[PDB]
């Protein structure tokens, strides 16, 4: 049925957690860039540095992320970041317009054939591997914003990732992991009884395919020309040969 | 070193 007191607790504080991933933005460099009718590589790596930063505050503001060690912070946050853009790239995608509409700025659209400018030989390859990706995520937990960032937080506790050495790290990422799944379990429950199983059934697929997604993802600006004026954050997930 | 470090520890 509905939810417990308990669950609900949780849900505010992943709430507050999130609460800056929608903020308006601050700078006018940034909303400038946003509001480009087109954007080349360069715009891209920009907008992703709006996304990325606020994926880490939102990191911040965890309480779990906070039992544990710092290199195991850096670990996850280093492993899991380009997944989760992907993840909030398929909630602010309009699959009819072709573009990427951001919450935080209306009027503002990012051309899917921004691809077109990307790795050559791998940026066809990609586009059909994030629209896979997102059809394999159904309307109903697409759009439900509680849905996808308990789904986020799935993702960002992966105890299978480089750097993850510490079995103290190990086993506390398994368990919130764990933890967080079962509170999806509930949670997609409390909200559509109806298909629940199926839909929670479906998400581990759905994850594989963005695990390989974003996995080839990470020298899709090689041989798109000059980043050199480019947010650097980005470039620290993204090979360049600048 | 490393931006992502920066933003951890501050
Ligand atoms: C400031 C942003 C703007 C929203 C657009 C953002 C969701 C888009 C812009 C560039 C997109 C990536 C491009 C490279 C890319 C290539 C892939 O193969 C997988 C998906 C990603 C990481 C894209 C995810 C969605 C992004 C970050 C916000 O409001 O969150």
């Amino acid at each position: 049925y509905t939810l417990s007191e308990k669950d609900l607790k949780e849900l505010d504080s992943i709430r507050d957690s999130f609460q800056c991933m929608n903020e308006p933005l601050d700078n006018d460099q940034q909303a400038s860039t946003l509001a480009k009718k087109e954007h080349n590589p360069t715009d891209i790596l920009n907008v992703m540095d709006i996304t990325m930063r606020r994926l880490v505050k939102m990191a911040k503001r965890l309480g779990a992320f906070n039992e544990i060690s710092e290199a195991g912070k850096f670990s996850l946050l280093k492993g899991g970041m380009i997944e989760m853009l992907t993840i909030r790239g398929v909630t602010v995608f309009n699959a009819d317009k072709g573009v990427w509409q951001t919450p935080v700025d209306g009027h503002s659209q990012i051309s899917f054939n921004m691809f077109d400018k990307l790795r050559p030989d791998i940026k066809d390859t990609q586009k059909k591997g994030f629209l896979h990706f997102f059809n394999l995520l159904h309307s109903d937990v697409r759009k439900n914003d509680l849905a996808i960032d308990i789904i986020v937080l799935m993702v960002l506790f992966d105890s299978k990732r480089e750097g993850l050495v510490s079995q103290q790290d190990k086993e506390t990422v398994e368990k919130l992991h764990r933890n967080y799944e079962s509170l999806l379990h509930r949670y997609l429950y409390s909200i559509h009884k109806e298909e629940a199983e199926q839909r929670f059934a479906s998400i581990p697929k759905a994850l594989v395919a963005l695990r390989k997604v974003a996995e080839n993802a990470v020298t899709l600006f090689l041989g798109a020309g000059n980043t050199t004026e480019a947010a650097s954050l980005p470039k620290e997930f993204f090979a360049t040969n600048y | 070193k490393s931006l992502l470090q920066q933003l951890l520890t501050e």
